């Protein structure tokens, strides 16, 4: 199989016990040189052991190997059995994580690629996910193509999140959803990627606004069965309110909103609101230069751009 | 080893940083393969900022900081614990760290 799927797993390990303080045996191949610094500098291991592994995802296939077979085996006593007993057996979870998280990467094949990873706000959003109750949601609001739509999917990559969320998590993209006729088929896509089965009977067309009252119910209905309990349904540039407005069946939904008037009608206690128009929620210069070298693809010739732009 | 033993490190590292020598401890536990040149710098030394602060806990500090590294270390390295401290012979810690197993 791989080790660069099985390394996401057991974070909870490496920030319990691993520290990357004591682990400065840097073969020069298996690291950028500056990684075995800036980790260090990023705090303990809350931050420096997701970068670690953000990094080690980075390069190609082998250097995990290296890492685990040699560099693990000098100092970790732990540490060289889970590896060897999850490279090869593979467990049933872990296979629908990796499944579902192929499935993640099938669909984008940009963001898929061209990713990079904006730590802060990605270290300050999961936790609400990981309190995320069953009827609560989670607002985040940022400038127009803040990478909301390529935060939300950093975030949600997680394993934490898959894990918690039982892996089961559905997106979809307000676009064009300010009419209500353009929920109808929003519903139907809703309910056949839960399940592509329909009474379809029930179709009157004497109100369309009935009807989607009849399919929220529904849809309700499904929602509280024993595995879509907690069924992660995002909703992607909410274009308004008022689309909310029928998205409101008690589910551990979570929104991106793009518009002030949808971020400021939610009510801050029963909904969760993060912001990107903000100091500490923007990058940083090492995350445009991560961006500029992702996209220019030029270490050396990294230094002759100018510091703009954000 | 199982969390028990880690909430028992945790919850008791006043007992064994106050009944055990700092040095001597090093010393057995680094002759007892437990530690390598690395981690034993980095488990002696601290941030730098506690030069600021006294001294008289500082050198405590980094016997605490063992304890914190050494619940870092495989299974049986507790056993070796319970072998290293009978070989500092600091057997009132010894009976506290044995009392919650078995």
């Amino acid at each position: 199989y791989q080790y660069k799927d099985i390394l996401s797993v057991f974070e909870d390990a490496f920030v319990d016990n691993f520290d990357c303080k004591d682990v400065q045996d840097m073969p020069k191949s298996i690291l950028s040189k500056e990684e075995i610094d800036h980790i260090i500098m990023s705090k303990d291991a809350v931050s420096g052991t997701l970068r670690l592994f953000w990094t080690l995802l980075s390069k190609q296939e082998e250097m995990v190997q290296k890492f685990v077979e040699e560099v693990l085996r000098i100092n970790y006593k732990f540490l060289m059995s889970p590896i060897k007993t999850e490279q090869r057996q593979p467990s049933m979870m872990t296979r629908m994580y990796i499944e579902q998280r192929d499935r993640l990467y099938n669909d984008n094949q940009v963001f898929a690629k061209y990713n990079v990873s904006r730590l802060q706000p990605y270290l300050k959003l999961r936790q609400a996910l990981l309190e995320l109750r069953p009827a609560k949601n989670v607002l985040i609001d940022g400038v127009l193509g803040s990478g909301k739509t390529w935060v939300a999917l950093d975030v949600c990559l997680s394993y934490k999140v898959q894990c918690k969320m039982d892996f089961k998590i559905f997106w979809l993209n307000l676009k064009n959803c300010n009419s209500p006729e353009t929920v109808l088929e929003m519903l139907q896509k809703l309910l056949y990627q839960i399940d592509p089965n329909w009474t379809s009977r029930s179709d009157h067309s004497s109100n369309i606004k009935l009807r989607i009252h009849s399919i929220q119910a529904e849809l309700r209905r499904l929602l509280k069965s024993k595995p879509y309990e907690n069924c992660l349904l995002v909703l992607l540039n909410v274009q308004n309110a008022k689309a909310w407005n029928a998205f409101n069946l008690s589910c551990k939904i979570l929104l991106t909103t793009r518009f002030k008037q949808v971020t400021d009608f939610l009510s801050a206690a029963t909904t969760t609101h993060i912001s990107l128009d903000h100091h500490s929620m923007t990058l940083t210069p090492d995350e445009v230069k991560s961006l500029l070298l992702k996209y220019l693809d030029c270490r050396p010739q990294d230094l002759p751009r100018e510091v703009l732009t954000t | 080893m199982p969390k028990r033993h880690r909430e028992h490190i945790r919850k008791n590292l006043n007992i064994l940083v106050e009944w055990t020598n700092y040095e001597r401890l090093a010393m057995e536990c680094v002759q007892q393969g437990i530690l390598t040149v690395q981690m034993l710098r980095n488990t002696q030394d601290l941030n730098g900022k506690p030069f600021n602060m006294d001294e008289k806990d500082v050198r405590v500090e980094q016997h605490r900081r063992l304890l914190l590294k050494i619940t870092q270390r495989g299974p049986t390295a507790y056993n070796l614990l319970i072998n290293a401290l009978r070989n500092i012979n600091c057997l009132d810690a010894a009976v506290l760290l044995e009392s919650v197993d078995e």
